[PDB]
RNA sequence: AUAUAUAUAUAUAUAUA
RNA sequence: UAUAUAUAUAUAUAUAUA
């Protein structure tokens, strides 16, 4: 026995969008078309002779399919941008004709035509009794031509010449390149297949048929690190979390769950308890060695700026910071927090060792306190390490078309540790003259826990600069070195857990997680340059089509959307209209440029050959003979807008100053209005003698509005009533105003057949690294860039 | 910071539960904060505990209280 | 840093009302000087202490 | 025949075949 | 001539608070 008391909670939908990481971005699903791109269609119209009488035969004419043209000369250009976005999504990547080829119902031998529509046309002409004989004989000898040795075919078609130039361009310009064994191995980058430790293997060889779609891997034409410090922060925090995923776990931490059971049942048998050979310290764990190995590699591969976090009262975290600044270049550590760590080593460890006065380092001095203590110190070995830290920089070299920042050559070797521990030994044999003896005993106990680890620290530098060197082959986008907004906290009490808890076991990144880090840096970089070129081709086609009214925030709003890592609603109009000034200056890619000219050359042939829109009416205020046509009979049409002053009705609605036309419409001057007017058909002849066509323009004077204009297009022919006025009386029909309208083209069948060609068979393959199955050499003997191995220390 | 150029400001909402600004815009501010936090990590287990703390906010956006009186609930 | 690309214009209904309230105050300010002067001066020709 | 959420400090008490 | 390093035990009850 219940009772429900429910109330109205107001609905609140905040502006948001879904954000995916780089690990799960779906690649672009490839488009292949099913039917041809048709915009013109043959239609059956009655025909009228020169007298006006209806003839016994009929005639075929090209008219549009779904002719929905909006009125007004600006809405037509807004339609043709919409048509240009319709051909691009229908444009296929690979087009085979064996998928779309239907049987001709009647031919000499039973061949195939290329579409279900162009078979419906060629059977409409055959059973039509009114057709000529030589048109019917042409459909009989209309079969395909197939050649097996080059695997191309030749299917016939019946296409409009505008429709043919859109389908012929889809066939010759396809994104399929051939594929075989010697081109799968070129997909793997050069620093992996020319590496000793990875051995690359594959089972199946691909045929002479199989093709693949190469991604446009050219570097970012937008300089999104230049002046875009809120978009480069989120495009590197999306790369730092991807790079953290592929950096491997240390072998001292990780093992399976059952091996703990496998090592517990024999631990009491084989007593190996101090094999690890380390002095313990409070605050040392292995979960921070595994953490600091990943936030040193993945903050280098994505170029985040780390921020050091430490306490001054820990004399071991400052000694382990000496190893950190001498391997990672100081351009990565942020200046407000590199300096407070670089000064804390000076005022605690270096300057009390020599008895010098601790330095007055004011805030914001342009010289960092290692660059000001290589001049003030008088030793040679600790002034040789302070010269390396002051000049440790990334070396921007371009390798395989991808600019990436390799480390210094001494850091990959390990020789920097032999420069530090040669300097960390002379600093331990000093006397510490000012400070008391227990302060000398507190450093000399802690600086010797790091000089005892020289064999394990000359090799961490080898391994840290080999995991960074190997994984850097898998990037594709151009890594630039620019200081980002938000920083990644690296705790300096977690470098101490790295420096003295590693040992004798190389962790080398397995090749199954190199091919995954490379197939998500291609699937994002190819999802970048296919959204630049999709959003440049609309910005340049907006300015070329003269759309002065379109606010182009919207076609940059979805460019940032399809890159799945940006949140749109927290990116304002400031960072979306600066981006329009960069996308405008770029050249549009060749497939979109060659197909916009195929709209722009004949955006006046699509517009003129359609009903329910007429391109302006002309007014004469004098009787003139209206010309005889065969599809209309007698029509007040004008094919050329010549001899008359023109008024642009796109501008007469824009500025709205009607003072020109309403002073030119009362005085009866001959005026040719120009625009896109919806016309009506008045087939009666006794409306023409009553001069109905002149009475429609007087609603521009009393009422300002010009969009409510309907010019009259007469049609006088035999099926029209009261036609005997033209027959008995010898008069040609005379109108006052005629419509500037174009005649539809005739459907000449033998001139509209086109022989479309394509290949017989492809097998388009999606990704290519499924075939090559790589494996790594045993990490006891794994080779660095030197041919000596890493983890060689006993 | 109390001085003669300063003004302290203490406000007590009449009821912090059952306010208008606490039904929809408080849950959907937290559910959005766990969408940007589901992209920060990489584990199958830190996402899964952060898809449960999101599921308890979806379920509390509409709620019902069970209070009886007499014999009806 | 909160403006957009959408301009605002004083519409001509509120552009003639601002004109017909600045004329109607200016034609009221000048019509009360002419009343107050014509009484001050007429209190002096009439010798009104 | 038997209803009292969560957090923050603070204090008292407790661990055993 | 020489006197080690390092900041959040748990549970229940009780009061003050939200
Ligand atoms: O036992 C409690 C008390 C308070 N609270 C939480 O603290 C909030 C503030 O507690 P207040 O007592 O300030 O609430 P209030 O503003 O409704 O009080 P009055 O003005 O009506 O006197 C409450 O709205 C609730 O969220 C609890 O969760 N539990």
């Amino acid at each position: 026995q219940y009772e429900i008391l429910q109330k109205t909670i107001p609905t609140f939908e905040p502006k948001e969008s879904i954000l995916k990481k780089l690990e799960d971005i779906k690649p672009e699903q490839v488009k292949k078309q099913t039917k041809l791109f048709r915009i013109f269609e043959p239609r059956q119209l009655p025909v009228y002779r020169a007298n006006g009488e209806k003839e016994l035969r009929n005639r075929w004419y090209w008219k549009l399919k779904r002719d929905t043209l909006p009125d007004g000369d600006y809405d037509v250009r807004e339609y043709f941008l919409n048509l240009y976005d319709q051909v691009l999504t229908e444009m296929p990547d690979y087009l085979l004709l064996k998928d779309m080829a239907v049987e001709n119902k009647n031919s000499r031998d039973a061949g195939k035509v290329v579409d279900s529509e162009t078979a419906a046309i060629c059977d409409a002409i055959f059973q039509d009794e009114e057709t000529e004989g030589v048109v019917r004989r042409f459909i009989a000898e209309m079969r395909q031509r197939v050649q097996a040795d080059r695997n191309v075919v030749n299917y016939p078609s019946i296409l409009h010449p505008i429709d043919h130039a859109f389908n012929e361009y889809f066939l010759q310009h396809q994104l399929v390149e051939p594929l075989n064994n010697d081109i799968i191995f070129n997909y793997i980058p050069e620093r992996i297949r020319n590496d000793v430790n990875y051995i690359l293997n594959m089972d199946r060889n691909l045929p002479s048929t199989a093709r693949y779609i190469r991604p446009n891997l050219l570097q970012d034409r937008l300089n999104l690190h230049d002046n875009f410090e809120s978009l480069w922060d989120t495009i590197t925090t999306s790369n730092y979390i991807l790079a953290r995923s592929v950096v491997p776990d240390l072998k001292e931490l990780v093992s399976t769950e059952a091996q703990i059971q496998k090592m517990s049942q024999d631990l009491q048998l084989e007593a190996l308890t101090i094999q690890s050979e380390t002095q313990f310290l409070t605050g040392i764990n292995s979960q921070a060695a595994n953490d600091c190995f990943k936030t040193l590699i993945a903050a280098m591969l994505s170029q985040r700026t780390m921020s050091l976090d430490f306490v001054t009262t820990n004399y071991m975290s400052l000694i382990s910071g000496m190893w950190l600044l001498t391997v990672v270049p100081n351009d990565m550590f942020i200046r407000e927090s590199l300096v407070a760590c670089q000064l804390a080593i000076i005022n605690t460890i270096i300057y009390p060792a020599f008895g010098m006065q601790r330095m007055h380092y004011r805030n914001g001095d342009p010289q960092t306190p290692f660059q000001i203590a290589e001049q003030q110190i008088q030793n040679f070995q600790v002034a040789n390490w302070l010269h390396f830290v002051n000049n440790n920089q990334f070396r921007q070299v371009v390798i395989d078309g991808v600019l990436n920042q390799v480390l210094n050559d001494n850091i990959r070797n390990g020789h920097v540790v032999n420069q530090l521990m040669e300097a960390l030994m002379q600093l331990s044999r000093q006397q510490f003259p000012t400070m008391p003896v227990d302060y000398k005993r507190s450093i000399q106990r802690g600086i010797l826990l790091l000089s005892n680890r020289l064999g394990q620290l000359v090799d961490l530098t080898r391994l840290l600069a080999y995991n960074y060197e190997t994984l850097m082959a898998c990037i594709t986008m151009n890594m630039q070195h620019v200081q980002t907004l938000t920083t990644e906290k690296l705790q300096l009490t977690s470098v101490t857990s790295l420096c003295m808890l590693i040992g004798n076991a190389t962790v080398i990144p397995s090749p199954q997680t190199l091919f995954h880090y490379y197939n998500v840096n291609v699937n994002f970089h190819s999802n970048y340059n296919e959204r630049i070129n999709d959003a440049v081709a609309i910005i340049t086609a907006a300015n070329r089509l003269n759309l002065y009214q379109k606010k182009m925030k919207s076609i940059v709003e979805d460019f940032l959307k399809r890159l799945q890592i940006f949140d749109i609603s927290r990116v304002p109009d400031d960072q979306m209209y600066r981006l329009r000034d960069r996308l405008r200056l770029l050249p549009v890619e060749i497939r979109r440029l060659d197909i916009f000219n195929l709209i722009l050359m004949n955006m006046e042939q699509i517009e003129r050959a359609s009903d329910k829109i007429a391109q302006g009416v002309i007014i004469a205020y004098r009787d003139m003979q209206l010309e005889r046509d065969e599809m209309y009979g007698y029509v007040n049409i004008a094919r050329n807008l010549d001899g008359f002053q023109q008024i642009n009705l796109e501008e007469l609605m824009r500025t709205g100053d009607y003072a020109q036309i309403t002073n030119m419409l009362l005085n009866n001057q001959p005026v040719a209005l120009v625009g896109a007017l919806p016309f009506i058909t008045d087939s009666s002849v006794i409306s023409l003698v009553a001069k109905l066509d002149a009475t429609v323009f007087a609603q521009i004077v009393k009422l300002r509005k010009v969009d409510t204009l309907k010019p009259i297009l007469y049609k006088i022919n035999s099926d029209s009533n009261d036609f005997y006025l033209v027959a008995n009386y010898d008069w040609v029909p005379t109108s006052t105003t005629k419509v500037y309208k174009q005649i539809p083209q005739q459907f000449d069948f033998r001139a509209s057949m086109h022989m479309l060609t394509s290949n017989l068979t492809f097998t388009v393959y999606s990704d290519l690294l499924a075939f090559v199955s790589a494996d790594t050499v045993e990490p006891i003997n794994a080779v660095a860039f030197d041919n000596m191995r890493i983890m060689n220390e006993l | 910071f109390l001085s003669n150029n300063s003004m302290v400001l203490y406000t007590d909402v009449s009821q912090w539960d059952s306010s208008q600004h606490n039904t929809q815009p408080f849950r959907k501010g937290i559910i959005m904060g766990l969408d940007m936090l589901a992209n920060m990590t990489n584990d199958a287990r830190v996402i899964q505990t952060l898809n449960l703390y999101k599921q308890t906010q979806i379920n509390l956006m509409d709620s019902y209280v069970q209070i009886p009186d007499g014999n009806v609930i």
